Parts: structure tokens; C-alpha cells; sequence
């Protein structure tokens, strides 16, 4: 049991380096302005909701 | 598996709330940052950092707000973006705190999953008026049959533990919750103890050991302990007893009955000194702010019996002061000693000297312990402390005293000194501890030799239980002797002292 | 690039304005090209519009207003590895016993917060050491603070050599000596005493790390010196999940030079001159000694108390956190008791009957209290006579006069300072040999036929020896 | 929205998978196996102690 | 039962107290309770023999 909360553990680690992959993916993409300019309509739907 | 789960939470957070107004931090460092703007801010406000570091503006001035820091100083950074929470410092309270570590914020750092509570409730709460209050009568048994007789502790009552520096300080109080795991382990909710124990400046380490010791006794289930280790921000520190009083006022505030034991308020001193100190607020006594004795006193305050109109509610409070190298005059432990009614000063001379506990009986009181004190130990209770500042004045000048009537204290006293040892995390039940004193009061311990006293109590207690334990069950639920139970017990003590 | 021209050089307290938009954080490290190489600042404050508060970890020896600075981008990453193992190292995390770059993969900041709540273990742990006599009066407890009392040199540097080859034969865990305020002179024997007793082979494989934090430091670099000797015992504890023992020299210089970075940067110094932020700087680096599922570190600490004076706030403040107390003596030592542990004085808070084992305690119990009462029974047998010990009386002194040489173990490092080879007594071995005297079954060996000798089997032979 | 991106790619796209029950053995305490019958016990065994202790008492010393 | 080997023990301490009762038939008394005590705390401390392979 002890070896098995351990190994769940280690798992947990292991994809938060999955997420620091998933950083420098989106980071690279042009995603990074395509994403951008859905967060700038997304802030005008926002904003016009005011 | 559990990481699919916890990515549904991950897709489960995901805001597009609008933020009232942020601030841009300026000159920052000695834990309080200085922010233009939040002008439309509440006073003690929590604030978020863009840092995720939460902090309380405490000063309000015209043109920009101080916010004080709840958190490490590494985290936060120059001309950051502050975001107004919106609420004033409230802590999660609620019947799940049970068995749940956690530090002061409310983290879970039991790791038990998110904390289950009703409500949050601030952390600064008024305390209840004097109309409000009723006094006390029910008592809290200690297990330690010096602190449940020398010093009687009731339901809502507030106290004092001083004493010197790590002489299992806190051992004394485990004791309490352990022998009140029975009453706890009832079905009572008036004899149920919720029991807080609020580590303050302590190692984190030891806190491991602490909740060990408690999960290993089992009584975890009824208790929460809240956690502000040394490491632990001094700000977070500061406000680290009032939260854990909102948390027990919960409870106090359901009618049930509680207590809280504050380890240490002295490392609270410490820390509102060291954060005084940073606020550059002038030095005070002893070099500790002049608003010491405010910050203990409203602490102190908000533990209370309720009066039945108002719940019947309790909430027992039991502060440990750490003093240094004793000397109870001494600014920190005499602000203290003035809020606090009765001492349970602890003498470092008696416990090097082999007495564990080693509660010093001269300057042990109690202030309103009698009321809390139950009829049967008030009875069998004939007045040991007198008796034992007979036998304190006695001592005093047998180095003379070479009376046979100081003689006879003497024996008396020394004996009896050998009744008040108990093995810490061993605690002896209410009951047990009637007949004990009966036996030392009425002086049948004389006729026990004084190294055979240890062997006495439990073949006492023994042969008590086996000759009739109905007489204890009777003192069990009446509470008091008839003259036919004082004089049973007389015979029966009689008997096993015979033997 | 983070850069920005110096603005003030009041002391050591260097006030740098940067450039917009380009502003360090908290605990950061700057670099400043110097004709010394470099002179590492600490950022230690923003003091707002675009300048910070810094400290010093070299000695400001005039800078131009207006000098260009670096910023490295956080606070000071030391070298660690296997490779640090037998290097001496300065606090900016540089070679100084010159045997070039010892950069063995990966260099690590040097604050780094205390483990969390879950990695501390939930039980106490005992860590083995050769001396019997820690072993019986108050056993190491690995994760622990043992702070060290008593001599010098005879006293305590042999000492702490001794607990080197222990741990080496031990565990074969690591250790880093870190020195605070060392007298370089000092350093420098004890840099060649360490070599002599092979602890540092340099040739050969090295235990100890070394880390010297000399007289002539700045209080800034003072300061750092023991974080980052902290970081480097991390390094192995938990990511080579090995056992540490970590020196720490003077923690009354580690207060001392506190003291002044707290008032060097103007904050308000508290009673008695102490730092206002004096609980919270042993707070950080006395968490992160600790025992972690991955190993632990355990730190032997010197703790030299001012005057005596125990109700101060700096001793008090470093006894709070302490857990054992090894209170070495020199009339002991003079008493030709190697090691030079004064028993009586010898305490551990994990001397607890549970911890170290009922028998165990049962044993130390009875130990104690036979030294005890031998040396106030001394007290007036000495004035009274020898004819006043009953046979009760001398069957304590008998026993207590033979357990006082029993205490006597020559010991490894010391077997050519002594000239008497060494001995390292386990803790089994250890609980057999005063189980026997108590027994007194080799109560009837003479006094001296247990004087500078290890253990039970040990005293069979010297028993021999002492007929041959 | 960049959360979905993160939170979809990650899940789908880095699965992890958990090492053999063999590897396991090493980090757990295996099954202890049977303690076995060991040996019953004869005690005052063989007539020659019987006949001894008869014998050899005749009278209750202290 | 235990008050059996109990009560032969003080009673053979009560026989040698008058003339001689026992030599070594009261340390055979004294080593019965020795193993005797120990079976009772043994009995009660008896580990649940059942794996609870329904819990853990």
C-alpha cells in the first residue's frame, strides 16, 4: 500500500513535467497568437457584457 | 487514475471574472508592500497578490494602502499587480474541521482532501458581552489528579499553563485530551470536547510527532490542529491564534462544548514584536510592543461558558506561556498572567527532582476553580492545598521544625507528594482518582511506607475494583458521598490498607 | 538584459537603479563585473522607482556610481555533486582550495524553502555513533540538532573529526563541514588535519565537503555562508538519498553576523541587540534540517554562549530548536576520558524511554543514576574517608569508578593522537557492556582493565591483558 | 481556452504507464512464508527424572 | 484456573512459613504463573488471523 500512495505520487511529478511540455508547446505555436486574438474577442464579449 | 480526476478539476477551473480594481506595487520588503491605488478597499481587507500571496492592509493611508504580508516576501515582487479579494479576513469553519489538520489560512496540510466547513467567519470576531456570559460549573478533567484538585478546570474557563521551556510543556496538555477521550468517546454532546491545538512556533518536525502521538492515541477524530510552525511567515504566525479562536467559536457558537489549547502564546509575543518591529512601530516594555497586552487580551476574550439563554456554550482555554528561566516577573508572562484566571506555573527545580508532572503547588492557583470542581472531589478533597502548604511551610524550616506534629506532616506531606506523580500520557480516570485522595486526606497513606507507594495506588485501585466497583460506579454518577459511601469507602480503604 | 547603474554605496549596502521594465525580485543575485572578478549582490529589497536594496557577499572596495550591473536572475546557484565532496568552497560557490572548476553537473540556489509538512517523518529515528557514551547517555537522532559544548582543538575539532570517520564506517552518508566566522589560520590546520586523517583524501575519495566562512567576510556573506552549505547536504539527501551530517561552527556568529545584516539594513534591532527577524532566520535554516522520506540530514552545531548567559535571547532562540545537547567538558578530558563528554551534563530531548527502547532506558537509567549518586557520594567520601563507604556504598563506587574508565574508548581518528588504536563501539555492543556492569559480571575485572577500552568483548581481552 | 488547450493535449496526449509488480518486489516487503509446526514439547521427559525426584526427595528442605 | 496456581503459590509460602511445604514445589508454582501470565497477555494481544483483503 505504501509503495502503491508512492507510486501515485510519482505519477502526479511526472505530468507536471508533462505541463512544462505542454507550456513550451503552446509558447512555440502560433497559437500563442492565434489564442490570443480568441482572448481578445473573448474580453470584448466581457466587457460588452458590463 | 487520481490524475484523471484531478485534470476533470483542472477543466473544472477556468474564470472570466472581471477584477475591481488591482493595485501596482511600489516599495516592497519587511513584509508589508506599499500599493498605489485599492481605494475602494474595506479595512484588514485580505488582498491577493498576483503573486498568489495573500496579505491584510493594515494601514490605510491617504494615497496608498500597506498591505502586511501573509506569506514569504520571495514570492511577491516589485510593481506587481494586488487584487483586491473583496472580503475581510474570514477562515473556513464547519463541523468538518474534525480530524483535519490544517494551517492557518485553512491549506489542508493533512492533505486530507479540501477542507469540509459550513462557513468562513472573521478572523478578528468581537468577544461575547457580559450579558452574554454565565459562570461556570461543569468541570473538565485533567486526568491529573493535582490539576483536577490543586486546580479544578471547568467548562469554559479561561486558565493558564506556565512554565519553563520544553519540559514536555505539552504533555500536560495531550493529557488533558487523553483522559477526555472517554468522555469524548460518550455519546454526551455536553460531555463531548471538540479539542483545537494550536501550534504556534514550533518546529514542523515536532508537529509530525504531535499528530502522530495523538493518531496513535486515536483521539484525532475529535480534534483539529491548526499549524503555524517556526518556518511559517511571521505575519501568518501573528494571525495565527485568532484564526484557530473563530474556528473553536464555531463550536462555541453550536452551544457544544470545546477547548483550545494555545501552544505558545509567548512565540505569539515574539512574533507580533518581530512584526511591530517591521512596521516600525516604536519598541515597547521589554521591548515589545505597547500593544501587547491589547493583542493578548482580545485573544484571550473570545473564550466564554455562554449563558443558557445565549447557547450554554463553552469553549475551555488553556494558553501555554514559555517563560524563560522562570521568573514570573517578566513583562510577556505578567500581561498574560493578569488576563488569565488561575496559573498552572510548572517549577523546573521539582520536575529535575523527579516529579512528573511538576506542577509547583505555591504558585499554582486557580481563580474560579472550585465552581468547576465536582461535589465528590470537593468532599474527598479536604483541603489538600492547604494541607500541603502545611506541608510547604513545614519543609521550609526542617533544615527547627523537629516538632512531632511537623514530623507528622512531614511523613504525611512527602507521601503524599508521591500520590501527586502520575506517568505522563498514562492518565487515571475521575473516579480512580476519588478514592486516592480519600485514602491520603484521612491519612491511611502513613500506614504505606514510602517507597511502597507506587504499589499502593494501583493494588488499591485493584482491590477497590474487584471488592466493589459499585461503590465506584456509585461516586461514578452521584457525584458526591452519602455518609454510608464516605464511610464504605472509609472501611473499604481501611481494609486495603490493612493489607 | 536586467541592467542598471549603481546608485548608492553607503557600507556595504549597494543601491543599484535599473532600468525600466527590468526589475529583479526578491532574494535575487546580481553580478557586478569587478577588477576582484565579480562582487555578488543580493537583492534585498526594492525600494521602488526602479531601485532595489541590496547586500554584499564581497567586500566593497569603491565601485563607480553608475556601474553597469548584471542580473543573474535569482539567488546565488552553488555547484553540487559527489564532485564538491573534499572542496573547499567559498560562500559565492567557487573554488578555494584551487583545484579549479569543481562543477560536477548542477549548481542550486541557496535558500530553498523547509520540506513540507508530508515529507517530515512521523516518527523519531536513531543515528548511529561509534562514541558509547553518546550512545548510552543521549543517542543521535538522525534528523536531528546536536549542539556541541566545551573545548577547542583537543576539545571540540577532534571531536567533530571523530564523528567524520564514524559516519563514514557508519552509514557512508556524506557530511559538509560548513565553519562560520573561522579564524583562517585555524581553518588552515584544520584543512591539513582533515587531509592527515584522510577524511579529504585528495587523491583518494572524500567525505566531508568543506565550506569556510572566514573572519574577514562581510556580515552579508557571513550570513549566506550557512544556506548555502545547507543547499549542498540537500543535495544529497534528496536527490542521492543519502544520509548527511551537516557542522555548523559558531550559531552565535550565525546570530552575530544576522545581527548586523538586520541593522545594516536599518530595520529596528530587537532585545539585546538581536535581529527582529531573529526566530524567523533559525526558523528557515533549522526546517530544512529534517528527516525526509528520502534521507536525512542531522546537524552537530557549536554553540558558544555569550557569558554564560543561557536566558539570552540567542542561546534561548538556538535551544529552542535544538533536540540534543552534547555538552563535552574538559575536566572530563583531564579526568583522561577520551571521548571528553561529560555524562552528567550529556542530555537528549531523544533520550525518551519509548524512543531509544525500554531496556535501553532501563540500562541509561541506571547508569545515570549511579554516576550520579558516585559523584555526590565522592563529594563527602573524599572529605569523610573511604572507611565510610558501606558495603551498599561501595558496591556503587566499585561499579561507578569501573564504568568511569569503561567511558574511556580511544577511537579512530585520535589512534595516532592518542597513539592508542581506535575503537568504534555500536550501540549493540554498547547496551551489552553496561548491561554486564550493572550485572556486575565483570564487576570483579579491575578498574583500569576497563580504562581506554571498548566494549564487553573488548574487556574480556584486556582482562588478559591485565593478568599477562 | 489556453486551459482547454493544455488541459486536452496533456491528458491525451502523455499517459504514463506504472512499472512491473517484479520492480514492486523491491520497493514493498514481499509474503513472509509459513512459520512452520516447529517442535512440541517433552518436558520431565524419560522415567529416570520420575524416579529421581521421587526418590532423591524424603524430606522438605527450605 | 490462574486462581488455582495462584492460590497454591501463597498457600506454600503460607506451608514453608509453618513446617517446611515446599523446596522447589513453590518455585514450581512460581515458574506455572511465570508462563501462565504470559499465555493470558498473549491470548488477548492475538493478531485477527484473517487477512483483511476487503479493506486493504
Amino acid at each position: 500500500v505504501r509503495y502503491e500512495a508512492s507510486l501515485r505520487q510519482l505519477e502526479q511529478r511526472q505530468l507536471a513535467k508533462s505541463v512544462i511540455s505542454r507550456v513550451q508547446s503552446e509558447l512555440g505555436n502560433p497559437k500563442f497568437q492565434e489564442k490570443v486574438l480568441q482572448q481578445s474577442i473573448s474580453e470584448i464579449e466581457q466587457l460588452l457584457s458590463k | 487514475e487520481v490524475s484523471s480526476i484531478l485534470e476533470e478539476r483542472i477543466k473544472g477551473v477556468s474564470d472570466e471574472a472581471n477584477l475591481n480594481e488591482t493595485g501596482r506595487v511600489l516599495a516592497v520588503g519587511d513584509g508589508i508592500a506599499r500599493v498605489f491605488g485599492l481605494n475602494n478597499i474595506q479595512a484588514e481587507e485580505l488582498v491577493e497578490f498576483s503573486s498568489g500571496v495573500k496579505g491584510m492592509a493594515l494601514n490605510l493611508e491617504p494615497g496608498q494602502v500597506g498591505i502586511v504580508l501573509f506569506g514569504s516576501d520571495r514570492l511577491v515582487k516589485e510593481g506587481e499587480l494586488v487584487k483586491r479579494t473583496g472580503n475581510i479576513v474570514d477562515v473556513p469553519v464547519g463541523p468538518g474541521l474534525l480530524g483535519r489538520v490544517v494551517d492557518a489560512l485553512g491549506n489542508p496540510i493533512d492533505g486530507k482532501g479540501p477542507i469540509d466547513a459550513a462557513g468562513r467567519s472573521r478572523a478578528q470576531v468581537k468577544a461575547p458581552g457580559i450579558l452574554p456570559r454565565r459562570s461556570v460549573h461543569e468541570p473538565v478533567q485533567t486526568g491529573l489528579k493535582a490539576v483536577d484538585a490543586l486546580v479544578p478546570i471547568g467548562r469554559g474557563q479561561r486558565e493558564l499553563i506556565i512554565g519553563d521551556r520544553q519540559t514536555g510543556k505539552t504533555a500536560v496538555a495531550l493529557d488533558t485530551i487523553l483522559n477526555q477521550k472517554r468522555w469524548n468517546n460518550g455519546s454526551d454532546e455536553s460531555k463531548k470536547l471538540y479539542c483545537v491545538y494550536v501550534a504556534v512556533g514550533q518546529k514542523r518536525s515536532t508537529v509530525a510527532q504531535l499528530v502522530q502521538t495523538l493518531e496513535q492515541h486515536d483521539a484525532m477524530k475529535y480534534s483539529i490542529i491548526v499549524a503555524a510552525t517556526a518556518s511559517e511567515a511571521a505575519p501568518l504566525q501573528y494571525l495565527a491564534p485568532f484564526t484557530a479562536a473563530s474556528i473553536g467559536e464555531w463550536f462555541r457558537d453550536n452551544g457544544k462544548h470545546a477547548l483550545i489549547v494555545y501552544d505558545d502564546l509567548s512565540k505569539q509575543a515574539v512574533a507580533y514584536r518581530q512584526l511591530s518591529l517591521l512596521l516600525r512601530r516604536p519598541p515597547g516594555r521589554e521591548a515589545y510592543p505597547g500593544d501587547v497586552f491589547y493583542l493578548h487580551s482580545r485573544l484571550l476574550e473570545r473564550a466564554a461558558k455562554l449563558s443558557e439563554k445565549e447557547g450554554s456554550g463553552s469553549l475551555t482555554a488553556l494558553p501555554v506561556i514559555e517563560t524563560q528561566g522562570g521568573d514570573v516577573s517578566a513583562y510577556i508572562p505578567t500581561n498574560v498572567i493578569s488576563i488569565t484566571d488561575g496559573q498552572i506555573f510548572l517549577e523546573a527545580e521539582l520536575f529535575y527532582k523527579g516529579i512528573r508532572p511538576a506542577i509547583n503547588v505555591g504558585l499554582s492557583v486557580s481563580r474560579v476553580g472550585s465552581a468547576a470542581q465536582v461535589k465528590a472531589l470537593k468532599q474527598v478533597a479536604g483541603s489538600l492545598k492547604l494541607f500541603l502548604a502545611q506541608y510547604r511551610e513545614v519543609a521550609a524550616f526542617a533544615q527547627s521544625d523537629l516538632d512531632a506534629s511537623t514530623k507528622q506532616t512531614l511523613v504525611r506531606g512527602e507521601r503524599l507528594t508521591q500520590l501527586l506523580k502520575q506517568n505522563q500520557y498514562s492518565p487515571l480516570a475521575t473516579e480512580e482518582q476519588v478514592p486516592l485522595i480519600y485514602a491520603g486526606v484521612n491519612g491511611h497513606l502513613d500506614g504505606i511506607e514510602l517507597s511502597r507507594i507506587g504499589e499502593f495506588e494501583s493494588s488499591f485501585l485493584s482491590y477497590l475494583k474487584s471488592n466493589h466497583n459499585e461503590l465506584l460506579t456509585e461516586i461514578r454518577e452521584k457525584g458526591e458521598l452519602s455518609k454510608e459511601l464516605l464511610a464504605s469507602l472509609k472501611s473499604a480503604t481501611e481494609s486495603f490498607v490493612a493489607t | 538584459p536586467i541592467t542598471g547603474k549603481v546608485t548608492a554605496v553607503i557600507g556595504a549596502i549597494v543601491d543599484v537603479h535599473f532600468e525600466q521594465s527590468e526589475l529583479p525580485a526578491i532574494l535575487n543575485a546580481l553580478e557586478i563585473k569587478t577588477p576582484q572578478g565579480k562582487l555578488v549582490l543580493e537583492v534585498a529589497q526594492h525600494l521602488g522607482e526602479n531601485t532595489v536594496r541590496t547586500i554584499a557577499m564581497d567586500g566593497t572596495e569603491g565601485l563607480v556610481r553608475g556601474e553597469k550591473v548584471l542580473d543573474t536572475g535569482g539567488p546565488i546557484s552553488v555547484p553540487v555533486g559527489r564532485e564538491t565532496l573534499g572542496r573547499i568552497i567559498n560562500v559565492i560557490g567557487e573554488p578555494i582550495d584551487e583545484r579549479g572548476p569543481i562543477k560536477s553537473k548542477l549548481r542550486k540556489p541557496i535558500h530553498a524553502d523547509p520540506p513540507s509538512f508530508a515529507e517530515q517523518s512521523t516518527s523519531a529515528e536513531i543515528l548511529e555513533t561509534g562514541i558509547k557514551v553518546v550512545d548510552l547517555l543521549a543517542p543521535y537522532a538522525r534528523g536531528g540538532k546536536i549542539g556541541l559544548f566545551g573545548g577547542a582543538g583537543v576539545g571540540k575539532t577532534v571531536f567533530i573529526q571523530e564523528l567524520i570517520n564514524n559516519i563514514a564506517k557508519a552509514h557512508g552518508g556524506f557530511s559538509v563541514f560548513t565553519g562560520v566566522g573561522e579564524r583562517t589560520r585555524e581553518g588552515n590546520d584544520l584543512y591539513r588535519e582533515m587531509k592527515e586523517t584522510g577524511v579529504i583524501n585528495l587523491e583518494g575519495e572524500s567525505k566531508v565537503a568543506l565550506v569556510f566562512g572566514q573572519m574577514n567576510e562581510p556580515p552579508g556573506a557571513r550570513a549566506r555562508v550557512a544556506l548555502t552549505g545547507l543547499t549542498i547536504a540537500e543535495y544529497f539527501r534528496d536527490e542521492e538519498g543519502q544520509d548527511v551530517l551537516l557542522f555548523i561552527d559558531n550559531i552565535f556568529r550565525f546570530t552575530q553576523a544576522g545581527s548586523e545584516v538586520s541593522a545594516l539594513l536599518g530595520r529596528i534591532p530587537s532585545a539585546v541587540g538581536y535581529q527582529p527577524t531573529l526566530a524567523t532566520d533559525m526558523g528557515l535554516l533549522q526546517e530544512r534540517i529534517t528527516t525526509t522520506k528520502k534521507g536525512s540530514v542531522t546537524s552537530v552545531q557549536a554553540v558558544y554562549v555569550p557569558a554564560d548567559d543561557l536566558t539570552d535571547p540567542a542561546p534561548a532562540t538556538t535551544f529552542a530548536h535544538l533536540d540534543a545537547t552534547t555538552v563535552l567538558s574538559r575536566g572530563i578530558s583531564e579526568l583522561g576520558i577520551y571521548p571528553a563528554v561529560d555524562p552528567l551534563d550529556s542530555k537528549s530531548r531523544l533520550l525518551d524511554a519509548a524512543v531509544v527502547g525500554q531496556e535501553h532506558y532501563d540500562v541509561a537509567s541506571k547508569v545515570q543514576e549511579t554516576l550520579q549518586t558516585y559523584k555526590s557520594l565522592q563529594d563527602i567520601i573524599a572529605i569523610l574517608g573511604m572507611d565510610e563507604l558501606s558495603e551498599q556504598d561501595k558496591l556503587t563506587v566499585e561499579r561507578a569508578r569501573k564504568i568511569q574508565r569503561f567511558l574511556s574508548q580511544p577511537f579512530a581518528v585520535a589512534e595516532v593522537f592518542t597513539g592508542i588504536p581506535g575503537k568504534l563501539v555500536r550501540l549493540k555492543d554498547t547496551v551489552a557492556s553496561f548491561k554486564a556492569v550493572l550485572e556486575g559480571k565483570y564487576d570483579n575485572i579491575p578498574e583500569h582493565a576497563f580504562y581506554m577500552v571498548g566494549g564487553i568483548e573488548d574487556v574480556v581481552a584486556k582482562a588478559e591483558k591485565l593478568a599477562a | 481556452n489556453v486551459i482547454q488547450d493544455l488541459y486536452l493535449r496533456e491528458l491525451k496526449d502523455t499517459k504514463l504507464a506504472p512499472s512491473t509488480l517484479q520492480d514492486a518486489e523491491g520497493n514493498v516487503k514481499p509474503w513472509n512464508p509459513p512459520q512452520k509446526p516447529n517442535l512440541p514439547e517433552l518436558e520431565l521427559q524419560g522415567p529416570e527424572a520420575l524416579k529421581a525426584y521421587t526418590e532423591q526427595n524424603v524430606e522438605t528442605a527450605h | 484456573a490462574k486462581s488455582a496456581a495462584n492460590k497454591l503459590d501463597w498457600a506454600k509460602v503460607i506451608s514453608s512459613l509453618r513446617i517446611t511445604g515446599s523446596t522447589a514445589t513453590q518455585l514450581s508454582s512460581f515458574k506455572k504463573r511465570n508462563d501462565e501470565a504470559r499465555r493470558q497477555l498473549l491470548e488477548l494481544q492475538s493478531q485477527p488471523t484473517e487477512v483483511d483483503f476487503s479493506h486493504y
